[PDB]
């Protein structure tokens, strides 16, 4: 019915982050995830998205994530490594489900990343 | 200030003086072209004439600021008529000062096109109160023309006249001026009688019209009459000589020598446009 | 200036036949030796005509002018002084002044005040063994005056026929007229004439009644011998036939009777022996039922517009509308919408219409 | 020719004037009056248009002028109360049909306000 | 948040919903997986603004 982002707390350079969106829900499985960047008030861009058999990453995150599932729970997780100073932005996560189009969009989660 | 609307119907719009004269330094019309003018039929005028201030004739056109368009009189940009301006410093100049000419100075905002707000009680420019007549903030809406003999460009008075109307709600009665020709019989003719087209010859006729008939049809209901529109009197109208041709040939092995037949077509037409003759035969199934 | 006479004789509004009166030329495109056939507003044939007086008895209702009027004024010693035309009559609106003397007629339009009693004062007899004329009354002031301009006089037991038709098409005003000698026959003379067009008026106005003008202190007062007739007009075909000279001498109503129809078919006057097919008969319908399914649920529009969550146009969310009436008025009457477009019905007629199945697709 | 003009002359505050216009014709009920003002040495200002019926006054003139016509004799008369120094000008009258043609115009009359 | 589709193989057939995140195959030589200017994602964002 909703969707709810919790997470993105302070961190450092190269550290590594769980971000979790847990749904209310019972088939977020099928409702595959899609991550969006946005910078701090530049214009917006995507992450990644885990669509069941396979992924798919953006440029700046290309192969430095592990995206993950979690199925049993109805949840979605993605890995943050590599992290870098310029990646202080706020992610955000999506799924539109097949039947009926709906959107349970979120709120979003800050990724301050310190530098030295 | 004191613009005045007048009432314009039933009557042609011929410009052949008001176009041809250069009494007028500006002839302009945001609608039309001058030509078209004469072309076309209108509809009620609501003309508008009123002498400005020469440096203020640009509030006249729609879309200004200003304290001509602000107070007294605006103007709509989708304007369609035509504004005709001139210089009248010796018409409308007075010796001791042509101050007759008023152009409103203070409003409290600003009015709409086509507004007459005669009604002028107290105006303030503050907040402080203002009343009984007089007082501090209390500024007189009304300041007269500059106009002189010794006014320069741009400070002279400038008389300006507004032909504004409305289009597409009403009968239409007022059109331009409508031509006239030499008439012409027993030639094939475009004939154009009050508006009707087609080809034929005119030819007087023996049919007599009834005073208020002017138009003569058949059984088959097209028009073979028509009541001459100046000098009354009936012509006949008949389509002008047609038929097909027949080329009457002996086999090309034989000779290549052929004769014409124009079908049911008298002799004297065909040389109209073989048309030398030099052998000529007029039967019964033409030429 | 208006004067209310209220001294009138309780006479209800008699009714003769207007036998074959009321033809006039429908155009102005001369015929010869031909029978036409033109549709237009005519006075039906063997029609009943409205019988009015003026003795005691002073007749002046106020008559509708729906769709052309036919005026027929047998009135010898001429007291007939003009015709309202309007529909409020009030200076609200513009109105109609046509007027008659001895040599002048004034056809006036404007935003007339009419008194409900308006009529031409004519004092009688006044030592000068003739009578004089003045003191009219027929309206209070002139305030929006247009079209004002003065024709050349018109006016030709009763021994003059004036019978008038005045008809309003795109606001043309048209007037047609016939004057011919009239020997006894109080009632409408048997004959045919054909009422030649006078005038054309650009007035562009809407006409929705009428009311006639006589001549003439006022309580207890006798009004001179009149009596004109009034009829009105209705879409009929006619069959007119005209003379080498090109006149109506004669004219059929194309729905008069089986015989008339029969020679409004065949084009022709005389008819000869046999059977002639003529229009087709039906039974037209008496009165209409509407037949519903009585389910009461309002249709879920409500959540289905203002909802605040409109999805990506990607994921359109489509929902099922079913079971439910729906009142399509209140969201075609709203103008909130900057585009309300029906391609395969109108939006005027969703509220006749009942649905199979309705898809709402909001995005 | 002209509009014949009289009510003028030399008051002091608080008196009573009366200024006439009348107009030659046949058409009195279709007539427009538009009222001026000069003072000496300085500007001629609108005083008082009465059109058909409407009346209206302008700042100095409100209250004070109370503009009149006379149906049965073609008469304008306005009535002048609270005197003030200040407007002492000439006063010129106009007449005009509702196309605002049968322009004439008037000699003015000789209006003076003394001080005290 | 209006987000739009922009890449696909062809025209979607009407009162088609087409949701798939699937990185659309857009070059003439494959690429599988993120980008780079190549097989470029089919979703984009209404910059939508008062
Ligand atoms: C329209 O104007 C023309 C020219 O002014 C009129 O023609 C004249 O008619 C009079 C009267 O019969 C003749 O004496 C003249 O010789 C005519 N002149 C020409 C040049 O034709 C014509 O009559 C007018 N139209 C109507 C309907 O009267
Ligand atoms: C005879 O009747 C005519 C009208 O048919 C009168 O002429 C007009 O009368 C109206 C009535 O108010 C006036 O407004 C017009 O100005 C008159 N026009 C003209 C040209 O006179 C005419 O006055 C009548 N005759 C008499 C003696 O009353
Ligand atoms: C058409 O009208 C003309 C003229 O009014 C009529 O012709 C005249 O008729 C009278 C009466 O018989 C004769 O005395 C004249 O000698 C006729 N003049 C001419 C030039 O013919 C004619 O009779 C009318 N025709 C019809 C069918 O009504
Ligand atoms: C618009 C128009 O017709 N203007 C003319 C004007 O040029 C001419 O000087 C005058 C002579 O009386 O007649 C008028
Ligand atoms: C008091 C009276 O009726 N006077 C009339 C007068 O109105 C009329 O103009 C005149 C006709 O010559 O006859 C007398
Ligand atoms: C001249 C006239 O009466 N025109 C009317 C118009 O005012 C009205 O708006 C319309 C229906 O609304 O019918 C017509
Ligand atoms: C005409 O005559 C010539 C004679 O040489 C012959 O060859 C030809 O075929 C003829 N044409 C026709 C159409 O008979
Ligand atoms: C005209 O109306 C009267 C009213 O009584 C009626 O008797 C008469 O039949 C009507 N005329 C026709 C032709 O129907
Ligand atoms: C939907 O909203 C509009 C405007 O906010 C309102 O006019 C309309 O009544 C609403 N719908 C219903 C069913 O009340």
């Amino acid at each position: 019915v909703q969707l709810q982002e919790s997470g993105g707390g302070l961190v450092q350079a190269g550290g590594s982050l769980r971000l979790s969106c847990v749904a209310s829900g019972r088939t977020f499985s099928s409702l595959n995830i899609v991550w969006f960047r946005q910078a701090p008030g530049k214009e917006r861009k995507f992450v990644a998205a885990i669509n069941d058999r396979n992924t798919a990453y953006a440029e700046s995150v290309k192969g430095r994530f592990t995206i993950s599932r979690d199925n049993a729970k109805n949840t979605v997780h993605l890995q943050m490594n590599s992290l870098k100073p310029e990646d202080t932005a706020v992610y955000y996560c999506h799924s539109a489900d097949v039947n009926g189009g709906m959107d349970y969009w979120g709120k979003g989660t800050q990724v301050t990343v310190s530098s030295h | 200030y004191a613009w005045n609307r007048k009432r314009i119907s039933n009557c042609v719009a011929d410009y052949s003086v008001l176009y041809n004269s250069a009494s007028f330094s500006t002839f302009k019309c945001y609608g039309v072209s001058p030509t078209k003018l004469n072309d076309l039929c209108f509809t009620n005028v609501y003309a508008d004439s009123f002498v400005i201030r020469g440096d203020e004739v640009r509030q006249i056109a729609p879309g200004q600021t200003g304290k001509i368009a602000d107070y007294n009189y605006k103007l709509p940009d989708d304007f369609t008529g035509c504004v005709i301006a001139w210089n009248s410093n010796n018409l409308d100049s007075k010796v001791g000062g042509n101050y007759n000419y008023l152009y409103r100075l203070f409003r409290k905002s600003n009015l709409k096109p086509f507004e007459r707000d005669i009604s002028t009680e107290i105006y303030q420019a503050g907040s402080t109160p203002c009343n009984g007549v007089e007082g501090f903030n209390c500024y007189f809406p009304l300041q007269s023309y500059g106009f002189q003999p010794t006014n320069g460009v741009g400070y002279q008075p400038y008389r300006v006249v507004v032909l504004s109307f409305e289009l597409l709600h009403a009968p239409a009665t007022v059109c331009g001026p409508k031509k006239s020709t030499n008439l012409v019989k027993n030639k094939c003719v475009n004939f154009n009688f009050n508006g009707l087209t087609g080809t034929g010859v005119l030819t007087e006729s023996n049919k007599k019209f009834l005073p208020f008939q002017q138009f003569g049809r058949d059984i088959a209901d097209t028009t073979d009459a028509v009541r001459d529109p100046q000098t009354l009197e009936i012509l006949d109208i008949t389509p002008c000589s047609f038929g097909g041709v027949s080329v009457i040939t002996p086999g090309t092995n034989t000779s290549n020598q052929v004769a014409v037949l124009y079908q049911g077509v008298n002799c004297t037409e065909v040389p109209v446009a073989y048309s030398t003759g030099s052998n000529v035969f007029q039967t019964r199934a033409g030429c | 200036q208006c004067v209310n006479l209220t001294t009138r004789t309780q006479l209800p509004p008699a009714y003769t036949n207007s036998f074959t009166r009321g033809v006039y030329y429908p155009d102005k495109v001369f015929r010869s030796s031909v029978l036409h056939s033109t549709q237009d507003l005519f006075l039906p044939f063997f029609s009943n005509v409205t019988w009015f007086h003026a003795i005691k008895r002073f007749d002046n209702p106020v008559l509708p002018f729906n769709d052309g009027v036919y005026f027929a004024s047998t009135e010898k010693s001429n007291i007939i002084r003009g015709w309202i035309f309007g529909t409020t009559l009030d200076s609200k609106t513009q109105s109609l002044l046509i007027v008659n003397n001895a040599t002048n007629v004034v056809i006036k339009v404007c935003e007339f005040q009419f008194c409900n009693d308006p009529f031409l004062g004519v004092y009688y007899h006044k030592n000068n063994k003739s009578w004089m004329e003045s003191e009219f009354r027929v309206y209070s002031s002139a305030n929006n005056c247009t079209f004002e301009y003065v024709s050349q006089p018109f006016l030709m037991n009763f021994k003059n026929l004036r019978e008038f038709v005045f008809k309003n098409i795109d606001g043309y005003f048209k007037i047609y007229s016939k004057h011919t000698p009239i020997n006894l026959v109080r009632d409408l003379p048997q004959g045919f004439s054909a009422l030649e067009p006078l005038v054309d008026l650009p007035i562009g106005i809407n006409i929705t009644r009428f009311q006639t003008l006589l001549a003439l202190s006022s309580s207890g007062w006798t009004a001179g011998a009149a009596a004109y007739y009034v009829g009105y007009l209705q879409p009929r075909t006619f069959l007119l036939k005209y003379n080498e000279n090109g006149t109506i001498t004669d004219a059929v109503d194309c729905a008069l009777d089986p015989l008339s129809e029969t020679k409004c078919t065949l084009k022709s006057f005389t008819v000869e022996k046999g059977i002639y097919q003529t229009s087709n008969f039906r039974v037209q319908p008496t009165e209409s039922i509407v037949r519903f399914p009585n389910i009461t649920n309002l249709c879920p529009f409500g959540e289905v517009f203002n909802a605040t969550r409109f999805a990506s146009v990607y994921a359109w969310n489509r929902k099922r509308i079913s079971n439910c009436v729906a009142d399509y008025s209140v969201l075609y009457n709203s103008a909130s919408f900057s585009t309300f477009k029906c391609y395969g019905v109108s939006p005027t007629k969703l509220n006749d219409l009942c649905f199979t199945n309705v898809y709402a697709d909001s995005f």
